[PDB]
DNA sequence: CAATCCAGACTGAGCACGCTGTGGTTTGGTTGCA
RNA sequence: GGCCGUAGUGCUUGCUCUGAGUUUUAGAGCUAGAAAUAGCAAGUUAAAAUAAGGCUAGUCCGUUAUCAACUUGAAAAAGUGGCACCGAGUCGGUGCAUGCAACCAAACCACAGCGUGCUCAGUCUG
DNA sequence: GATGGCAGAGTACTA
DNA sequence: TAGTACTCTGCCATCAGAGCAAGCACTACGGCCGATTG
């Protein structure tokens, strides 16, 4: 037995460790191998990395959950109306379904004529000639009063039905409202006739153009508001046109009605809201909230019909049929001038489906914009195309019905137009007039998003209840689904259990017994003292009451004066009063208590002792519904209790927020002497008057004992689910077990005895999203440097120019323009100086002419800085061009700036670990290492767990030449684990006095003290320091500048470090999704069980779950005979399930015969292979391998790249270019071992001659560039997948291993976790 | 001549010997207690052939009989010290644990030679052969006693019990004792001048004259005679003043030592390892009560005798084994204790190591009796030396009293410590309750000693 | 009035380690005689 | 530093929805040519599938997490591998692993006395 | 984003 | 010579939205909270 400590590093895809002993030694022992090769003994460092790959979330697979429930109530929506058409369908054509059904099918597959509207080509011809689109049919369907064939109605019906659109209108629209300054006069004339005091005119008045602007909303009132005379913002006018174009006015100002009066018209609450509004205010502001509404309904149609509506009832339809018509003619006026001016590029540009064009953009696979993009130039250079490019700039040039700009289309256009279908053909067919509410429910019914999936008991995503158990269908949703309980269940399965009482749930937030509790929780910890009194009192159970009765119950927020006058004065009649231990207010009042009074108007009710049920259920309802629908549903049973204004009033009424604190808790749980309550308690507890932790603390009292005894049933889960239930990355979180796992097996190898630590670390951790970010910012601004000069993705992903465009193209400290072609010749200079603290995010970093202006660049910018553009900084984030935190860090000036205890907390934290992730991680392994307790039940600490950040290992690195070169191999995960462990147990050894700030368990004075922190490893700081480091008061050696630093350069240098990657069984999609067309191969999967792929297409590239080493014989060549063959065989993961249900019938239908159940071996991904001259091979897949060889560089060598490259970037500096001149002479030492190392493991002849020859060629350039372009060489000498790297101007591709023939007969590795324990078996055996 | 006037008494011509006054004794057994069957222990070839004319004349005598018991123990030969006559030995180690537990009531070597007085000038030394088969065994308690036996020319394999009390089994000297003391014990009533002693089976009869000791012993010879014990007469000393008893040679009325054993512990050379230097540790121990003052003498031996140590015989230990080699070949002729005289005892102590002789009447002259000599407990090593006598002398009255027989003597040493116990200037305690027993020790005049002495 | 900045000693209890004395089990050795 | 309150950001989980995209089929191509071929015309839409599929038959579930080898188990799970030193090109080598009595020594348990350090309560001081 | 699948062109060995 | 059969090289991967609810983690802002010294 020795004692050792472990060292562990975290990362989101790597687990580096190490074991070191008292004098910082890594240590070495032999490890017995198994398997059957002649080998029996192996010696391997104890220090070594585990390698994996990242984990992934679960946003993904729900998307693709969604996209299926989405498409099984599509398809059962078509089925619906199938059924409501079916006694009919049947008469007039038996056999349209089943051809519907069967239009993917080729022409022998069909059972019935391959027509399958009509069944006949020349029906067929004539219905595509009469309705060139659906539309054409719709709009004649919409708008014809004659008789209409079935098959046409139900295609029409069917077509609406499948492609509604969006629900984000609520409520109900009118195409028939589609001009829109006609409507702002008409509202204009009522507001002229309600309001007749004083004239509003809108003469001259672009109304339409300003309303219709792509501009902001708020921007559009705005504008509005100033080109309109004698009425500003937030006027009576105003609020109108607020509420029209989507703003939510409050109404308070306009009538002094003194409640907040919000309404929204898209909201499905307006209908109540401007219920009582209108009771309220009169009658006589119907009329104008009504031609609000009609304006609202014109404005937002206005965007998408642009047709007008007096001539049809399906603007939609029109639009589209207008699309089509004016796509056939600039087609065909396209083609006229193309023939005419231009007859060489007639064939690639209507013809060649490869290029873009109209023939590429029709039968080819080409984008509008790709299509845009082709042509432009082709019509400029052209004459009479002006109308032409006129269009193509308007972006309405050659558009198909079907596009992606379609997804603006509400469903109620599609409501009207099935209405306006149903209304006409309803004559004629009976059962068209019977079924029209149903086929409108079916168009416009959605599950709500509370009730959820509809199972049955096995679904583990949902919670719906049904109060009966027949079929749901949209007819009977309402009286199937429980609405009420199905919410509640939704929102509860979220909720958050309490801490204290895991097993109950937490009360809501504003619950009155949460509120009594609090406020009881603030009175009791209070004292007061008056004259003639020896020592101050406690306000004993009686006082308690008569303050809660007196004060909180009257008042809103309780206040000293208050309490010492109308209580102390009044009664207790003590004019000198001194309080202690509270504010000049309290903290905690009865909020929800004074909401209610107003409300239901019944002191005694709310006074009564047994109503308090019926007052938590309303606060539970309030808190738990959203919607006013469920509120009054739920308040139904109360309706007995209050009239019906005071039910409006309570529905109306709606709360937020849930409490950390459970009713058991709080009131459930007695006393077991007394019998008494916490809040009993706190009401009235002798004269000691305690508080909720001292009550939950109390040794004598039977509180601690009852929740130890609720805390540990149950019992705490395995480590698999803790680790789950934490919050944090999913990477993160499979970091930790394996950490977890790689101790364990730590500690099992070195002798089953603990360590005396451990020391962890973790590290810290588009383009789309800035475009709309920019976009909305610009939009909101009213700015036009967009427009000015149009900027793609890619380019904004360059972080230069993104700062430029988020600053409006304008200087952020002085009030000047930048210009964008003059960049790469500024300064970013971040809010906060980088040596306070590391962060280099847009939050932090700003981009400005010159970094001085800023002043001192030792703290926040200047105050006349600061002055000079608050206004603009505000304006920006007004906005959403910055953040809060950006504008609250440049603004600090003015709120005094870094003072130096600020400073000093900055400087403090970064080398001091806080993160909560962390904080679990340590927590975690201190109660598996830790679980012996001692003679007063107190946990012995057995092993102490330290917590360091990173900088500190990176500046040991930087100061005593440990540099880190990443590019190298996989080494330096290891390294760091070791490192963290030398600084972890030494900062611990001579400093005993921050184990609280470090181990789990003056401002200018602590300043240079945490500045200083690791001197003690420095010789020279001119102070020189003793080469022997001691604890001090004691006898303790913590460090050895003579030795021990040899010592950590002697452990770096081993060329042994156990890497092992973690196999993993792949999982996840079946293959790629894109469906291919059909072609005569075996690759491609089909769709459908009954859908061949050569003649119908189908998936290709499947994903393999692990590959099975087979022995079995073949049937090969015409005499049928029986070959021996051995191979690799890989099963994908649709047939993984069929493979482990029979293994034997699986392999004897892919051909082999004989197979062996004993020889059959299973090889997830990154199965080791070792071949010959330690050449080791990881398996990619089923035909691929991975190089598995890492190259142990000399740290003479590694410390001269990084000192020659410039790693991260004055007589130190001066020195450190002369050293590597002088040691020029070491790239071609580097060079040569790349090339023994990649002739004897990696084996890429042409890439290694490829390389030779490059640097051969590149020999005059500079040591710099020289060394920085060596560092990419590494590439080719990695462990994992091949990788293309780049040589200056040369690139060289990938050497990819595709054949897995030599692996077959190589020794197969078995590797644990730390990869000290091995099985290596013999292949060439079987 | 005596053979031919005893047939009945001598082993040679009155054949095996049978107990006809005690009745058959069952050898009782624990109430939770099994049968154990345990297979016979390999045995080499020589050893067995030592044995297997035992058995064939065991077998003729009746002693062994053929039987079907579920009790087996493995017999095993032990060699005589001299020759190789294997003696046959049951080897019941099992059934000592399981056997019940009696009183021991055999006497100790130190206080049989006590009882023997000078007066008594004649002796006669019977040794009874055959001793522990004469007590026959009820067939009760024979299937206890086993051992499986199987020789091809016998015929007969099997197990073979015993009718007579086995040897090696742990009750049989206590058995023997008593059944012997009883019928002898008529005898002693009718010969009161006659001193018999006895040893488990040796006898020794101590007479006044010489015609006292001729008619003792043919009284004694007809005694064992009719009690069916029979006594070997090729060892047998009969009427001679030089006799062989208990390992001490008994001539003058002296208890002399032989010649013999003063040989063995000379004759090994200078030992050279830790089991050397043991073996002879314990010769000149058996002689301790001959050599004077044996305690300091070979107190630099002692620390040498740990098992944990390094042998390294410096010249101070040569010194100490010179010592012991150099006294036994003048050892003095300890005398007879005679218990009706009154005893003296002379103590003494120098550096931490207690010296002494035991000495009685004799003439004019003192004669000594038994030579004293302890190593004084470490409590008592850091006395002063006036503390260190009154320890010397409590330790070695405890060793005057095994050989005194609680008979009162009287304390003589040098320096007048026996009036500091009374005034010293636990232990203390238990000391003065030894010392000042009137009944037991007393303290004469004070007066040296010579340093031999 | 405003802003900035626990340690030691002694007493009582549980030990825990080192030394001395007594009691007892068992192992080596020593003879004796069995 | 701590607390209380709030304003914002990011991330995670779950639910309800929309627009496209892809694939097969339908939308009769014409003329001059034996045939390839050439010249014109046309192009905008719809049906079905959108992980194969499963049984639990629901308007449900099916891409997250977890997973070296061997033994014991239905399974959940539990077990399986010597140490030190000198070295270093992916780890190597060396070395170790029958009965009786009394007296003396090692070690063990229990108790009594002395010296000394750790933990808890109290007091005082700073 | 990166790594494994896949089609196609190319070269090689045997019936 | 025809037919498999293995190897190297370049292309290619479904993508975009809209709401709701719960939770955690971190970042600033306002207000507190004592005692001592200048």
């Amino acid at each position: 037995d020795k004692k050792y400590s472990i060292g562990l590093a975290i990362g989101t895809n790597s687990v580096g460790w190490a074991v070191i002993t008292d004098e910082y030694k890594v240590p070495s022992k032999k490890f017995k191998v198994l398997g059957n090769t002649d080998r029996h003994s192996i010696k391997k460092n104890l220090i070594g990395a585990l390698l994996f790959d990242s984990g992934e979330t679960a946003e993904a697979t729900r998307l693709k959950r969604t996209a299926r429930r989405r498409y099984t109530r599509r398809k059962n929506r078509i089925c619906y109306l199938q059924e409501i058409f079916s006694n009919e369908m049947a008469k007039v054509d038996d056999s349209f379904f089943h051809r519907l059904e069967e239009s993917f099918l080729v022409e022998e597959d069909k059972k019935h004529e391959r027509h399958p509207i009509f069944g006949n080509i020349v029906d067929e011809v004539a219905y595509h000639e009469k309705y060139p689109t659906i539309y054409h049919l719709r709009k004649k369907l919409v708008d014809s009063t004659d008789k209409a064939d079935l098959r046409l109605i139900y295609l029409a019906l069917a077509h609406m039905i499948k492609f509604r659109g969006h629900f984000l209108i609520e409520g109900d629209l009118n195409p028939d409202n589609s001009d829109v300054d006609k409507l702002f006069i008409q509202l204009v004339q009522t507001y002229n006739q309600l309001f007749e005091e004083n004239p509003i005119n809108a003469s001259g008045v672009d109304a339409k153009a300003i309303l219709s602007a792509r501009l902001s909303k708020s921007r559009r009132l705005e504008n509005l508001i100033a080109q309109l005379p004698g009425e500003k913002k937030n006027g009576l006018f105003g609020n109108l046109i607020a509420l029209s174009l989507g703003l939510t006015p409050n109404f308070k100002s306009n009538f002094d009605l003194a409640e907040d009066a919000k309404l929204q018209l898209s909201k499905d609450t307006y209908d109540d809201d401007l219920d009582n509004l209108l009771a309220q205010i009169g009658d006589q502001y119907a009329d104008l909230f009504l031609a609000a509404k009609n304006l609202s309904d014109a404005i937002l149609l206005s965007d998408i019909l642009r047709v007008n509506t007096e001539i049809t009832k399906a603007p939609l339809s029109a639009s589209m049929i207008k699309r089509y018509d004016e796509h056939h003619q600039d087609l065909t006026l396209l083609k006229a001038l193309v023939r005419q001016q231009l007859p060489e590029k007639y064939k690639e540009i209507f013809f060649d489906q490869s290029k873009n064009g109209y023939a590429g953009y029709i039968d080819g696979g080409a984008s509008q914009e790709e299509f845009y993009k082709f042509i432009k130039p082709i019509l400029e250079k052209m004459d009479g195309t002006e109308e032409l490019l006129v269009k193509l700039n308007r972006e309405d040039l050659l558009r198909k019905q079907r596009t992606f700009d379609n997804g603006s289309i509400p469903h109620q256009i599609h409501l009207g137009e099935l209405h306006a279908i149903l209304r006409r053909q309803e004559d004629f067919y009976p059962f068209l007039k019977d079924n029209r509410e149903k086929i409108e429910k079916i168009l416009t019914f959605r599950i709500p998003y509370y009730v959820g999936p509809l199972a049955r008991g096995n679904s583990r995503f949902a919670w719906m209840t049904r109060k009966s158990e027949e079929t749901i269908t949209p007819w009977n949703f309402e009286e199937v689904v429980d609405k009420g309980a199905s919410a509640q269940s939704f929102i509860e399965r979220m909720t958050n259990f309490d801490k204290n009482l895991p097993n109950e749930k937490v009360l809501p937030k504003h619950s009155l017994l949460y509120e009594y509790f609090t406020v009881y929780n603030e009175l009791t910890k209070v004292k007061y003292v008056t004259e003639g009194m020896r020592k101050p009192a406690f306000l004993s159970g009686e006082q308690k009451k008569a303050i809660v009765d007196l004060l909180f119950k009257t008042n809103r927020k309780v206040t000293v004066k208050q309490l010492k006058e109308d209580y102390f004065k009044k009664i207790e009649c003590f004019d000198s009063v001194e309080i202690s231990g509270v504010e000049d207010r309290f903290n905690a009042s009865l909020g929800t208590y004074h909401d209610l009074l107003k409300i239901i108007k019944d002191k005694d009710f709310l006074d009564n002792e047994e109503n308090e049920d019926i007052l938590e259920d309303i606060v539970l309802t309030l808190t738990l519904f959203e919607d006013r629908e469920m509120i009054e549903e739920r308040l139904k049973t109360y309706a007995h209790l209050f009239d019906d204004k005071v039910m409006k009033q309570l529905k109306r009424r709606r709360y937020t927020g849930w409490g950390r604190l459970s009713r058991k808790l709080i009131n459930g749980i007695r006393d077991k002497q007394s019998g008494k309550t916490i809040l009993d308690f706190l009401k009235s507890d002798g004269f000691a008057n305690r508080n909720f932790m001292q009550l939950i603390h109390d040794d004598s009292l039977t509180f601690k004992e009852d929740i130890q005894k609720a805390q540990v049933s149950g019992q705490g889960d395995s480590l698999h689910e803790h680790i789950a239930n934490l919050a944090g990355s999913p990477a993160i979180k499979k970091g930790i077990l394996q950490t977890v796992k790689v101790v364990d097996e730590l500690v099992k190898v070195m002798g089953r005895h603990k360590p005396e630590n451990i020391v962890i670390e973790m590290a810290r951790e588009n383009s789309r999203e800035r475009m709309k970010r920019i976009e909305e910012g610009i939009k909101e601004l009213g700015s036009q440097i967009l427009k000015e000069h149009p900027v793609e993705n890619t380019q904004l992903q360059n972080e230069k120019l993104y700062l430029y465009y988020l600053q409006n193209g304008r200087d952020m400290y002085v009030d000047q323009e930048l210009d964008i072609n003059r960049l790469s010749d500024y300064d970013v200079d971040a809010i906060v100086p980088q040596s306070f603290l590391k962060d280099d995010s847009i939050d932090n970093k700003v981009l400005t002419r010159s970094d001085k202006n800023r002043g001192k660049s030792d703290n926040v910018p200047s105050e006349e800085v600061v002055k000079k553009m608050k206004n603009y900084w505000r304006q920006l984030l007004n906005a959403k061009l910055i953040t809060q935190r950006k504008f609250d860090n440049l603004t600090k000036a003015e709120r005094g700036g870094l003072s130096e205890l600020d400073k000093a907390g900055f400087i403090k934290r970064q080398l001091v670990e806080t993160r909560q992730i962390t904080k679990h991680v340590a927590q975690i392994l201190d109660s598996r290492m830790n679980t012996k307790y001692d003679e007063n039940d107190k946990l012995i600490r057995e092993v102490k767990v330290i917590t360091l950040k990173s900088k500190l290992v990176s500046d040991f690195r930087k100061d005593f030449q440990f540099y880190k070169v990443r590019e190298i191999n996989n080494y330096h995960h290891a390294h760091d684990a070791y490192l963290n462990a030398v600084v972890g147990t030494a900062l611990i050894k001579k400093y005993p006095k921050l184990e609280s700030e470090f181990v789990y368990g003056k401002a200018t004075a602590k300043y240079f003290f945490y500045s200083n922190i690791m001197n003690f490893f420095k010789t020279e700081i001119i102070r020189k320091r003793p080469l022997i480091e001691t604890n001090g008061e004691t006898g303790e050696i913590v460090w050895d500048k003579g030795r021990d630093f040899a010592t950590v350069r002697k452990v770096l240098s081993m060329p042994q470090v156990n890497i092992v990657k973690k196999t993993e069984v792949q999982t996840g999609g079946f293959s790629k999704e894109s469906i291919l067309p059909k072609r005569n191969s075996d690759k491609l999967i089909a769709r459908k069980k009954d859908w061949d792929p050569k003649k119908y297409g189908g998936f290709d590239s499947p994903t393999v779950a692990y590959s099975v080493l087979v022995v079995a014989k073949v049937e090969k060549g015409k005499s049928k005979k029986l070959k021996s063959v051995k191979e690799l065989l890989g099963i994908t993961i649709m047939e993984r399930s069929s493979f482990e249900k029979n293994p034997i019938d699986f392999l004897e239908a892919k051909g082999y015969k004989e197979v062996k159940k004993d020889l059959i071996i299973k090889l997830p991904k990154y199965s080791l292979f070792e071949l010959e001259n330690g050449r080791k091979r990881m398996l990619a897949s089923a035909g691929e391998l991975q190089k598995g060889n890492e190259l142990a560089l000399p740290s003479k060598y590694v410390n001269f790249l990084y000192l020659a490259s410039h790693y991260e970037k004055p007589e130190d500096n001066e020195q450190k270019q002369l050293f590597v001149e002088q040691h020029k002479h070491y790239l071609d030492e580097i060079i040569e071992q790349i090339s023994e190392f990649s002739k004897r493991v990696i084996l890429a002849d042409a890439n290694l001659d490829k390389v030779l020859s490059a640097y051969n060629k590149h020999r005059d350039k500079p040591i710099r560039e020289q060394a920085e372009n060596i560092i990419h060489l590494f590439t080719l000498t990695n462990l994992g997948a091949p990788a293309a790297f780049k040589y200056f101007d040369t690139t060289i591709d990938r050497k990819r291993y595709t054949s897995t023939k030599e692996v077959l007969d190589a020794t197969l590795i078995h590797q644990s976790i730390t990869g000290l324990y091995e099985t290596r078996i013999d292949l060439s055996q079987l | 001549t005596w053979l031919s006037d005893f047939p009945q008494a001598w082993a040679e011509t009155g054949g095996m010997g049978l107990a006809v006054r005690q009745a058959p004794l069952i050898i009782p057994l624990k109430a939770t207690s099994t049968p154990v069957s345990i297979k016979q222990y390999p045995m080499s070839q020589e050893a067995r052939l030592g044995i297997k004319p035992h058995i064939q004349r065991l077998l003729d005598q009746g002693i062994l009989v053929p039987c079907q018991s579920p009790w087996n123990t493995p017999l095993l030969p032990v060699k005589k010290p001299g020759t190789n006559d294997y003696r046959p030995v049951q080897d019941l180690r099992e059934v000592n644990k399981r056997v019940e537990d009696i009183h021991p009531t055999v006497p100790n070597p130190y206080n049989l030679l006590s009882g023997l007085p000078p007066s008594h000038q004649w002796y006669t030394v019977l040794d009874l052969k055959d001793a522990f088969f004469c007590l026959r065994l009820h067939p009760t308690s024979q299937p206890l006693f086993a051992f499986e036996w199987r020789d091809p020319e016998m015929g007969i394999s099997g197990q073979l019990t015993w009718t007579r009390l086995p040897q090696g089994f742990k009750n049989s000297p206590t058995l023997f004792n008593e059944a012997l003391h009883r019928d002898l014990a008529d005898f002693r009533i009718q010969h009161p001048d006659l001193i018999l002693l006895q040893y488990v089976d040796d006898l020794l009869l101590a007479a006044t004259s010489e015609l006292d000791c001729q008619q003792g012993t043919r009284a004694l010879l007809q005694t064992l005679g009719n009690l069916g014990y029979r006594a070997s007469a090729k060892k047998a000393q009969i009427c001679q003043k030089q006799v062989k008893y208990l390992g001490y040679l008994l001539k003058e009325g002296q208890r002399w030592l032989t010649e013999a054993r003063k040989e063995t512990v000379m004759g090994q050379p200078t030992p050279k390892t830790p089991r050397q230097l043991r073996e002879f540790l314990g010769k000149a121990g058996f002689c301790r009560l001959f050599i004077p003052g044996f305690a300091e003498m070979a107190a630099p031996l002692y620390p040498l005798t740990k098992p944990g140590t390094l042998f390294n015989w410096g010249p101070d230990q040569q010194k100490a084994y010179q010592e012991i080699k150099q006294a036994l070949l003048t050892a003095p002729a300890l005398g007879l204790p005679d218990l009706t005289k009154p005893f003296e005892l002379f103590v003494d102590e120098k550096q931490g190591y207690a010296k002494g002789v035991l000495t009685q009447k004799l003439g004019p002259w003192r004669r000594p009796v038994a030579y004293l000599s302890k190593k004084l407990d470490p409590v008592a090593a850091g006395w002063p030396p006036c503390l260190r006598m009154v320890a010397a002398i409590a330790v070695l009255t405890k060793d005057a009293g095994k050989l005194t027989m609680g008979q009162p003597l009287v304390i003589l040493a040098p320096h007048a410590v026996e009036a500091l116990v009374k005034q010293p200037p636990a232990r203390m305690t238990h000391y003065q309750a030894l010392l000042l027993d009137t009944d037991r020790v007393q303290f004469g005049p004070v007066v040296a000693l010579n340093p031999a002495t």
